[PDB]
Formats: structure tokens, C-alpha cells, sequence
């Protein structure tokens, strides 16, 4: 099947992934309130163009 | 946390086949030792010997150094810790001072200076060393009586008269009514025959709702009497309640 | 036996009591250990104290003991009613066998009595077609456990065919006994009413059957 | 010398199994279709080894074998006497009964070490 | 009434189960916590 | 009086039931049946010249030949 | 008990971040296209762990957490007061400022241990 299932990206031991819990975040620069997480939220591989 | 089974024994003459067995449950059979002890009415509680099922080391008292033989069997597992074995004892040279109940009791723990001290005990097998011949039990039914007119309590049971040797078992409804039961000791008459009584206490309002079947079982004579005790009484202090 | 306890001992309720366990140097207490069992007569015992002071599994912290170089002692604090029974010590080692003592009967004082509930039974109809006659005189629910049964043939003391059990402790922490009379049906026949006497602490309770009725 | 062998004291009394503690630790490490199998196993070996060694490190012990700490024995963790355990039971039996409350104890033995270190220095 | 036997061998795992019946696999977990009358040094 | 204290122990004879990734072993003579890789071994670790067995005295364990894993493992291998 | 969490004290003052040092060490180890990825990561884990553990070993410490040594603080390594550091700064800030001279200090903390051992024994 080609169904895009939610895939999470987790880090090895001795590594970390930083989640920017900022509503009005434009992607770049100092994110004021930061949290830390091992795995990302469920991101499914929906592949498309213009949308 | 398991209970050890002890095997009831025949009355025996100064010469006859002698053995008593003992079964186990709920423990690791080869760790704990096995101690034997016998309580007669003339010399008190006396320790006989002990034996370990794993090694097989028996240490006996010098009073049984040449007439008692002890034996252990092989373990039959159930789980990784619990198991089920058995052990026998044959006491030869049957004197009359041997008359009286006797027991099995296993050790307390597996190691130490107190490895074998008997922690877990058994039920009790009774001897009667006697040339006297076996006699069956005369099971009579006992009439209920008034224990309290204001509270509404009565009592009814069975009477086991003229049996030899000890003991005689008495159950109820094949094991249904165990609450309120009181069995009395047997006295030995001037002839050689015992007699005991037994009475369970049950309420007076139960007439056609419960069946009362006293099951007197005597093993040395191979007899099982199933007496039906009548719930209708003859006391003038309980008739006020019916 | 070679190990000697005390004859008996008493102690009130909510109080303590001691029991001694002494003997010669061949059994106690140099290079020996002591254990303590609550052994109700006719019932299976219960290990109380092992290795001279260590309470067996499940044994309440009320009990304790101690060993001197010549005698050991048991102590039951906050004395309970059911504790009124026989108690046995023993001196053991790792190698040799264990030898019991002589026996101590604990007389817990300060306990309410109960009047005996006696009941006498005449010969049955199947026993009079046998033909036998046995008077069954049951005693129960008395405390303390000491009663004396005397029979009288039409208000005349009989000295033939007296059956008497010793008093035994029930499951409700009382005592009970059972007497009988084994005389011919004609031994009572001439005697128009037969009784059963139960003396208890002076107070005597008696029950008579009138076999004319 | 007494050398029953690797795991030889798994069925003996826990006191008796304290006598053989170096043999089990020794053999724990034991330092293309088949290749991936063998290699995978050989990695999980060092991982299973370094997890337990990590714990034995962050409990301040760091020192192989028996190690004491100042944690009180909450009696509800299968209350038995000492003679009731070290003369009677075996380690499989034991860890089975204690398995329920194990994780909590691992958690407690964490935190107490750290404070010790901290104020010990200073 | 009575019963008869017929050769099978339908699946190949049983062939290994013939000689592999004596063996089982176990994790070693050498973290044994116990009580004793000991306090860590001051 | 005394209060008990937990003490930590390494190398305790305690296991648990599990499965894992097992690996082969061949006789030292077998790596001389060369025949250009007789089917399995070409890459397998030799078997110990001095193998050992340790009889676990007093020990009891519950096997289950049907609920094994080295059978599923061996079969897929 | 105070448990902010793994890395929870990365933005707190360095004195306050000394309070949580066991949590970060605990989770550091955390003991076919996907397979090579996972396995590679799982090896680099134990390697990154054993490098720092190797250093913490050959500095004589060996003992997890705060460890003292007899190295003098060359004041040129960002001279500030103690109250100027352990009541004010955070560990990211700190290691940034000290990052320049870090390697030299790692080198010095090597050699002094060895001599200590040597003549200590003898
Ligand atoms: C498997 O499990 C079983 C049972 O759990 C283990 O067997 C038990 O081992 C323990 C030791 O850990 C034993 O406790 C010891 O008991 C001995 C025996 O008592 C003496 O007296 C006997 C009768 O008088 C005599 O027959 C005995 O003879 C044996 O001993 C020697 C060889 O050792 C030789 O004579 C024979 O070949 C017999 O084998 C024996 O002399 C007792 O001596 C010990 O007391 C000392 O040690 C304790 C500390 O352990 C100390 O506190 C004491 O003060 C004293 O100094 C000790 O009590 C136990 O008897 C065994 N049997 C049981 C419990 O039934 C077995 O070991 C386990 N296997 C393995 C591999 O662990
Ligand atoms: C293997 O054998 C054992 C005993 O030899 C079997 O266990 C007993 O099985 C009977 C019924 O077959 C039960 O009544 C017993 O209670 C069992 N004993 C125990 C300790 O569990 C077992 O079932 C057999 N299994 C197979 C697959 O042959
Ligand atoms: C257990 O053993 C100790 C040994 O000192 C003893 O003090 C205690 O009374 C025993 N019993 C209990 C229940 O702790
Ligand atoms: C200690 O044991 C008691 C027993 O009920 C339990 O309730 C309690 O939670 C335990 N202590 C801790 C810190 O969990
Ligand atoms: C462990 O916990 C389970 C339930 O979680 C319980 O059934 C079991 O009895 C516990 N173990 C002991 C030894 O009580
Ligand atoms: C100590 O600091 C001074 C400051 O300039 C520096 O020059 C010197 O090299 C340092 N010491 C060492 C051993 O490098
Ligand atoms: C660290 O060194 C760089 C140049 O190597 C320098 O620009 C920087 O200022 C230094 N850091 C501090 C805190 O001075």
C-alpha cells in the first residue's frame, strides 16, 4: 500500500530534538519558549505539489 | 503455606504390619527437613528422628536407634518452586507404651544453625497398640435441644457409642454443614470399648431447607454410617419457638 | 525427661507472664538453642520463638523470650484468652536432635465463667429392643474445666457403671465433658427416675429422666 | 576454593549464592547471512552490559558486587525476617516476590545519591 | 471405537521441534537488590 | 533494634524468559570439508575445544517445546 | 523532591542546575533500510557514552558527578567572581565562554592524575 502513515523521527542516545512551542513562529531565529522531545509528532509522508 | 497430609493408622497387635505415610503440598520438598515426633500419655512428647529428602541424612534418637526405619520418596513437580512428595516410617517392636497419636513435621528453612527445626506440622495419625479385636461404631441420632428460647438457638447431633479402637470420624451432609459443630472426646469404658458424642448448633428456623446427614466413618472396621438427624425436637423450652 | 519447665504459672488480662525453662548443663544452655511452641492439647501446635528470641513468621510482636546461661524464659504480653493452654520449649543445635521440656500450663487469671449446659438422654427404642440401656449425660460450656459427675439410682448413690470423660477445650474457648451410665434396663426399672449430677465449683447442676413417662 | 560454576548458585539459598558472585559477572561479557545475526547479538551484549553498569554507576556504587546504601527497607516490600530470607530463599524466588516494587526502589536509589555527592563536596 | 494413525509432516517447523525440545533462551539480569543491616559510610 | 537497608548486588543468578538473536557454531573439522562453502558455514565461529555444562543443582524451570523461539528462528534461518 | 526533568535545568542558573545532575546522566544511555539506520545510531550512542566515560576515568575521578582536582584556576579563563557565576550564569553561557580554553584544561587534568597515582602508591 502507498498509505502515508504517521512516522515519528526519534534521536539516538545522547542526542536531543528541540520543539519550538511558539504560536507566531516564522521558522527562523530565537524561539522564546522551547521544549525538548525525543520523537516528533506523527508526521505522515503526504507527497504532493502546490498543495 | 501448604499443608502436610498425614496418613491414618490401623490398631495393631504386638506383631503386625506397621507403617505410616505422609504427603506434602505447596513447598519445595527437598529443601526442608522431615522430623518425626510421637506423643504418648505415659512419657510425653518425644522426638524420634529426622531425615532430609535432598541428601537422605537421618539422625534418630537412641530410643529408636534399632527399631524404627524412616523413608522418603521422589519429588513430583508442579511449578518452578512448589512440588509434591511423600515420606513413610515403619516402627518395629510394637510395645504397649507406643499407644498414642504421633506426627510428621518438616523443617523451618534451608540453611543455618536451625535448618530442621519443625515449623510446619501435620494432621495427626493415631495408634492403638492392642491385642483387642476391632469393633464397629454404634451411631445413634441425638435429639435437638433448646440453647436459648429468646435467641432462637438449638442443637442437634450424633452419638458414636461403643467403638474400639480410636478414632471415629464424624462429618455432616458429606461436608456441607461445618458451622457450629462440637465433637466431644471418647471415654474408654471398664470393658475396652470407647464412646463419644457430637453436636452441631444450627438455628431453629431451618426445618425443610437443609438436610442434616452425619457421616460417621470408621476406617479400621471399614464402615460408613450416614445418619439423618431429625430437625423436630422434644424439648419443652424450644417448642415455644416452633 | 531431662529438661524442666515450671509446674504452671498465672497472669491477668492486659498483663504479662513468664515461663522458665531450666535444666542441667548437658541440655542447657551453654552451646544450645531454645524454641517455644504454643501446643493446645489435641490440636496441632504453632511455632512461637526460634533461635531463642526470633519470632517465627506470622508471630505477633507481643511474644518474646530470653536465654540466660542456665535457663530461658518466655513472656506473653497483653495476655489473651486463647493463650490459656500448654506451652513447650526445646533445646536444639545444628547437628544433634532436639529434646522437649516437661510442659507448662498457662493459667490466665481474670476470666468470666459460664454455667454448664447439661443434657441427659435415655435409652432409645432400638436400644430397648436390643436390649440395652445407657444414660448419656453431656456437659458443655463451662469454665474452668473441672467437673465431677455423680449418679444416683432413685436418689440412692450408685457405684456401678460410671462413665466420665475428662473436660476438654472447645473451639469457643470454653470446656466440656461427657459422662454416661451403663447399667441394665432392669437396674433402673426398679428405680422410677434416674439422674446425673455435675458438681462445678460448688454449684452442682443435675438432670433427671423419669422413665415412667 | 568453592567454584560451582556460572549460574551454579541460582537454585541455592541466597546466602549461599552470595558466595559465588564473581563468576556470573565474569561470563556476562565473555569478551553474509550469518554476519548480521552475529554482529547484532554482539551489540546487544555490550548494550545489556552498559545499562546495568550505568545504573551501578549512578547509584554511587561503581564498585562491583555487593554495595550498601542508606535507603530504608519499606517493610511492605514482602516483609519477612532476615533469617527468613538469607537462610531460606533463592534469588529467582526473591526477585519474583520483589519484582512488583523493584522499579520504585530503583527510582529512590537514584535521587538520594546525588544530594549526597553535592553536599558532601561542599 | 478405535483409532488409526497416518503419516503427516505437513509443515517444516516440527522437524526442528524434534531435536530443539531440550532448549530454552533466557535473559541474564544481574541487578539483585536485597535487605541487610548495613549503612553506607559517612 | 535494627532497620533493614537495601544493598545493591551485581552478578546475581537471576534470569528471565525471553528470546534473542542466536548464532551458529561449527566443528573445527567442518571448516575442512571446504567444497567451496558446503551450504552453511563458510562464515561461522568454531566450536569450543573444551565445551562445558553447568548442572544447575536444586533448580527447576518450566520448558515448553511448542512455545519455543529457536524453532521459528532456525526455520527462518 | 525536585524533578524538573531531563535537561530541565539547561536554562536555570548553574548553581540551580547542579541540583539536577542525575537525570541527564540517566537518559544519556537510555538502555532492511531502517535496520542500518537504527543500528548505526545505536553504536554511536555507546561510543559517545564511552568517550566521556573514558575521560572521566583517566582523570582519576571515575565517580559519577561532581569531582574535584588540584588544578589551579588560571584566572585568564574568563575571570569572574564565584558569586558572579554560580548565582548568575547558565551552563550553555558558561561552556560557551570557557569553550576556547577547554581543550588545554582537558590536557592538564590528564597528566597530573598519573603522577599522583604513581607516587601515591610508592
Ligand atoms: C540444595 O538444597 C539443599 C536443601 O535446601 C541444600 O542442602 C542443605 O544444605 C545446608 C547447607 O547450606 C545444610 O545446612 C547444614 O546442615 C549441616 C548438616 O548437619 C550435620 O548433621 C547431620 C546429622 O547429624 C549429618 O548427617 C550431616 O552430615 C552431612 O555433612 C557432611 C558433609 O558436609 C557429612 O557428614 C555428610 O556427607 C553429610 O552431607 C551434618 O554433619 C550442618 O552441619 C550445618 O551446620 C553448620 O553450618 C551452619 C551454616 O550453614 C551454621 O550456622 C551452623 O552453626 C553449623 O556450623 C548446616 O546447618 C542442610 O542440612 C542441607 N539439607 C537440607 C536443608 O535438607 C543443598 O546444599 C543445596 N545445594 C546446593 C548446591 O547449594
Ligand atoms: C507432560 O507430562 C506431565 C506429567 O508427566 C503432564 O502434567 C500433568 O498432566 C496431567 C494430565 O495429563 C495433570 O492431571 C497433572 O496435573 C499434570 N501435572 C502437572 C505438574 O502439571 C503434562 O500435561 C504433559 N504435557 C504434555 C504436552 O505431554
Ligand atoms: C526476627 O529476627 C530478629 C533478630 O534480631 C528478632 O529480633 C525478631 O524478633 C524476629 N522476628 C520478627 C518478626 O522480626
Ligand atoms: C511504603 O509502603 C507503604 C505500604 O502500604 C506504601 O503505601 C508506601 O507508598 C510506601 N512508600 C513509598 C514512598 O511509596
Ligand atoms: C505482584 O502484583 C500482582 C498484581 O500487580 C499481584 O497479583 C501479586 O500478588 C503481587 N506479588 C506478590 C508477591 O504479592
Ligand atoms: C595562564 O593564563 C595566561 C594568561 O595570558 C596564559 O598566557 C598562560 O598560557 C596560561 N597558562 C598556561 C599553562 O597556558
Ligand atoms: C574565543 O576565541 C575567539 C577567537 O578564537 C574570540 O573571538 C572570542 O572572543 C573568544 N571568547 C571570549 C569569551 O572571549
Amino acid at each position: 500500500s502507498f498509505e502515508p502513515i504517521p512516522i515519528h523521527y526519534c534521536a539516538p542516545a545522547g542526542f536531543a530534538i528541540l520543539k519550538c512551542k511558539d504560536k507566531k513562529f516564522n521558522g527562523t531565529g530565537p524561539c522564546p519558549s522551547v521544549s525538548t522531545v525525543q520523537c516528533t509528532h506523527g508526521i505522515k509522508p503526504v507527497v504532493s505539489t502546490q498543495l | 503455606q501448604g499443608q502436610l497430609v498425614q496418613s491414618g493408622a490401623e490398631l495393631k497387635k504386638p506383631g503386625a504390619s506397621v507403617k505410616i505415610s505422609c504427603k506434602t503440598s505447596g513447598y519445595r520438598f527437598n529443601f526442608y527437613h522431615i522430623n518425626w515426633i510421637r506423643q504418648t500419655a505415659g512419657r510425653g512428647p518425644e522426638w524420634m528422628g529426622w531425615i532430609s529428602p535432598y541428601s537422605g541424612d537421618k539422625n534418630l534418637a537412641p530410643a529408636f536407634q534399632d527399631r524404627v526405619i524412616m523413608t522418603t520418596d521422589t519429588e513430583v513437580p508442579v511449578t518452578s518452586f512448589t512440588s509434591t512428595g511423600a515420606a513413610y516410617m515403619e516402627i518395629r517392636n510394637l510395645k504397649f507404651d507406643d499407644t498414642g497419636t504421633y506426627f510428621c513435621a518438616k523443617g523451618l528453612l534451608r540453611d543455618g544453625s536451625s535448618t530442621w527445626l519443625p515449623y510446619l506440622w501435620g494432621q495427626g495419625t493415631l495408634l492403638t497398640v492392642s491385642s483387642a479385636s476391632t469393633k464397629g461404631p454404634s451411631v445413634f441420632p441425638l435429639a435437638p435441644s433448646s440453647k436459648s428460647t429468646s435467641g432462637g438457638t438449638a442443637a442437634l447431633g450424633c452419638l458414636v457409642k461403643d467403638y474400639f479402637p480410636e478414632p471415629v470420624t464424624v462429618s455432616w451432609n458429606s461436608g456441607a454443614l461445618t458451622s457450629g459443630v462440637h465433637t466431644f472426646p471418647a471415654v474408654l469404658q471398664s470393658s475396652g470399648l470407647y464412646s463419644l458424642s457430637s453436636v452441631v448448633t444450627v438455628p431453629s428456623s431451618s426445618l425443610g431447607t437443609q438436610t442434616y446427614i452425619c457421616n460417621v466413618n470408621h476406617k479400621p472396621s471399614n464402615t460408613k454410617v450416614d445418619k439423618r438427624v431429625e430437625p423436630k425436637s422434644c424439648d419443652k423450652g424450644l417448642e415455644v419457638l416452633f | 525427661s531431662v529438661l524442666t519447665q515450671s509446674a504452671s504459672v498465672s497472669g491477668s488480662l492486659g498483663q504479662s507472664v513468664t515461663i522458665s525453662c531450666t535444666g542441667p548443663n548437658s541440655v542447657c544452655c551453654s552451646h544450645k538453642s531454645i524454641s517455644w511452641y504454643q501446643w493446645p492439647p489435641g490440636r496441632a501446635p504453632t511455632l512461637i520463638i526460634y533461635e531463642d528470641n526470633e519470632r517465627a513468621p506470622g508471630i505477633s510482636p507481643r511474644f518474646s523470650g530470653y536465654k540466660s546461661y542456665w535457663s530461658a524464659y518466655l513472656t506473653i504480653s497483653d495476655l489473651r484468652p486463647e493463650d490459656e493452654t500448654t506451652y513447650y520449649c526445646c533445646s536444639y543445635t545444628h547437628n544433634s536432635g532436639c529434646v522437649f521440656g516437661t510442659g507448662t500450663k498457662v493459667s490466665v487469671l481474670g476470666q468470666s465463667k459460664a454455667n454448664p449446659s447439661v443434657t441427659l438422654f435415655p435409652p432409645s427404642s432400638e436400644e430397648l429392643q436390643a436390649n440395652k440401656a445407657t444414660l448419656v449425660c453431656l456437659i458443655s460450656d463451662f469454665y474452668p474445666g473441672a467437673v465431677t459427675v455423680a449418679w444416683k439410682a432413685d436418689s440412692s448413690p450408685v457405684k456401678a457403671g460410671v462413665e466420665t470423660t475428662t473436660p476438654s477445650k472447645q473451639s469457643n474457648n470454653k470446656y466440656a465433658a461427657s459422662s454416661y451410665l451403663s447399667l441394665t434396663p432392669e437396674q433402673w426399672k426398679s428405680h422410677r427416675s434416674y439422674s446425673c449430677q455435675v458438681t462445678h465449683e460448688g454449684s452442682t447442676v443435675e438432670k433427671t429422666v423419669a422413665p415412667t413417662e | 576454593a568453592v567454584f560451582l560454576g556460572f549460574l551454579g548458585a541460582a537454585g541455592s539459598t541466597m546466602g549461599a549464592a552470595s558466595m559465588t558472585l564473581t563468576v556470573q559477572a565474569r561470563n556476562l561479557l565473555s569478551g553474509t547471512v550469518w554476519g548480521i545475526k552475529q554482529l547484532q547479538a554482539r551489540v546487544l551484549a555490550v548494550e545489556r552490559y552498559l545499562r546495568d553498569q550505568q545504573l551501578l554507576g549512578i547509584w554511587g556504587c561503581s564498585g562491583k558486587l555487593i554495595c550498601c546504601t542508606n535507603v530504608p527497607w519499606n517493610s511492605s516490600w514482602s516483609n519477612r525476617n532476615l533469617s527468613e530470607i538469607w537462610d531460606n530463599m533463592t534469588w529467582l524466588q526473591w526477585d519474583k516476590e520483589i519484582s512488583n516494587y523493584t522499579q520504585i526502589i530503583y527510582g529512590l536509589l537514584e535521587e538520594s545519591q546525588n544530594q549526597q555527592e553535592k553536599n558532601e563536596q561542599d | 471405537t478405535t483409532e488409526t494413525f497416518r503419516p503427516g509432516g505437513g509443515d517444516m517447523r516440527d522437524n526442528w521441534r524434534s531435536e530443539l525440545y531440550k532448549y530454552k533462551v533466557v535473559k541474564i539480569e544481574p541487578l539483585g537488590v536485597a535487605p541487610t543491616r548495613c549503612k553506607r559510610r559517612v | 533494634a535494627e532497620n533493614l537497608w537495601v544493598t545493591v548486588y551485581y552478578g546475581v543468578p537471576v534470569w528471565k524468559d525471553a528470546e534473542t538473536t542466536l548464532f551458529c557454531a561449527s566443528d573445527a573439522k567442518a571448516y575442512e570439508t571446504e567444497k567451496h562453502n558446503v551450504w552453511a558455514t563458510h562464515a561461522c565461529v568454531p566450536t569450543d575445544p573444551n565445551p562445558q555444562e553447568i548442572h544447575l543443582e536444586n533448580v527447576t524451570e518450566e520448558f515448553n517445546m511448542w512455545k519455543n523461539n529457536m524453532v521459528e528462528q532456525m526455520h527462518t534461518d
